[PDB]
């Protein structure tokens, strides 16, 4: 049950934060939403460096891991957003940016997961 | 907030029986225009046909000499809120 | 702005709920490519395919139910952030193949399921 | 209920001062084996090393001939609950 609400409160402000920085900047870039691109790089950020500082903290109450990865950064994050602005671009024959929405979201996720997660590896080195 | 309606509809090229229409692509992800064309005297039947989302020029075949058309042009566009749906449409009129 | 808060947190709730429960009990299955994390991003991708056909057709429905759906539920449903840690301890493990492969059947399958739903809708309308 | 310390842990070649080990995966991804090794005999310092997650054997060399070591190894493995974390270790005894 104390799980249930690490996941509800996390997961809300990562969906409030989403839905409030789609709604104002999406349409600023339709070719590729940076609203939707934000919040995936933030969230692959948070899984960084949450990968790493929880690694050595292992004494740290699950409620915190919880909370801040599947919660904030779970809700944070999208797939399915991200999904329909590339199927629409298919279907609008928008071939070469949903090739390029593909790329930067995966591409640049995994570095911001990376970014997150060596930039703590090196702090404590 | 930003508009889905295309901009600047018009006839650019006409012979007596067709028209070259143009307009101004709108600032979403227009998955595809539809264009909508009929006789102003609102004694005839409107016909539409789409165009991909890519043009945003079309022609209109098969019109008749001398007579009054209502031309209109709307989009379905993609967007964060909406997901797909259907734009106000531009009109003008012309005639042939 | 605040009725529209509590679309997206209820929404977000129950999909954020929905993929902590399912991830837990599918995810040490196949750890190559972790089911669950797959089967809550084809799930929304299905979910906001069927609304893409679904909203063209209904225009007057609720903006409350829009956001409910989408940014609540299917947003908080997916995750890219989880799908990027799986991807980067793969890399970090030398498993590349399973990297490659993750990488594609999620973008992949996330858009059938997308035109899954947005055809099945389209052809029963 | 998926267990990520190693299972099987054994010596499969042994010269008198090197020891070839190797282990069961444990059906988790694996970044890295963390192996330990000191003299059972009282307070000879543990000394340790990693392993990639793709081997499932280690070398230990720089041993005494004739000296009994405790071997241990656990895992530094991905879980979707604890996202990286260290599994409990898996312990053998032998004499060079
Ligand atoms: C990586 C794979 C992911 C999974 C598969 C996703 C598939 C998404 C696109 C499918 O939808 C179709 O796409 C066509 C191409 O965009 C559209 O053609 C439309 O636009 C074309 C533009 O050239 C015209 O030639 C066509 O006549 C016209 O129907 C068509 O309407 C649309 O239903
Ligand atoms: C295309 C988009 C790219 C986005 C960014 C991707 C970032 C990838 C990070 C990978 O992390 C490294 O992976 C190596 C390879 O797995 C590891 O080497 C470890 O594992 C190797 C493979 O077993 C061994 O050969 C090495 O000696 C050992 O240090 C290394 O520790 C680890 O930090
Ligand atoms: C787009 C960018 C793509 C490239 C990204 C960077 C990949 C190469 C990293 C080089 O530095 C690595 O740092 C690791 C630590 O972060 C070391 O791991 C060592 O220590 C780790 C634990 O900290 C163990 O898991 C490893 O097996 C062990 O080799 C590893 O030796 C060393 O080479
Ligand atoms: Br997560
Ligand atoms: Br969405
Ligand atoms: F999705
Ligand atoms: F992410
Ligand atoms: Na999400």
């Amino acid at each position: 049950i104390k799980s249930l609400f690490a996941v509800i409160i996390g997961g809300s402000v990562g969906c409030t934060l989403r839905w409030l920085l789609s709604t104002k900047f999406n349409s600023l870039f339709p070719n590729l939403p940076p609203g939707t691109l934000v919040v995936n790089l933030l969230a692959g950020l948070i899984i960084g460096t949450a990968l790493a500082y929880f690694l050595r903290q292992p004494h740290l109450d699950p409620f915190w891991k919880l909370m801040i990865t599947t919660g904030l950064a779970g809700g944070l994050s999208t797939f399915c957003t991200f999904s329909v602005e590339v199927f629409a671009l298919l279907q609008a024959g928008n071939y070469i940016w949903a090739l390029t929405s593909v790329l930067v979201h995966v591409i640049g996720s995994l570095i911001m997961t990376a970014l997150g997660f060596f930039i703590i590896t090196i702090l404590f080195a | 907030s930003v508009s889905s309606v295309p901009t600047k509809l018009e006839v650019v090229a006409a012979t007596p029986t067709s028209l070259l229409i143009s307009w101004d692509a709108p600032a979403v992800t227009v998955v595809h225009y539809v264009i909508t064309y009929g006789e102003t005297g609102g004694n005839s039947p409107v016909q539409e046909f789409t165009v991909p989302g890519s043009k945003s020029t079309a022609t209109i075949s098969g019109l008749k000499p001398g007579v009054d058309y209502t031309i209109t042009v709307y989009t379905m566009y993609y967007s964060y809120s909406d997901l797909y749906s259907y734009s106000s449409p531009i009109s003008i009129n012309y005639r042939t």
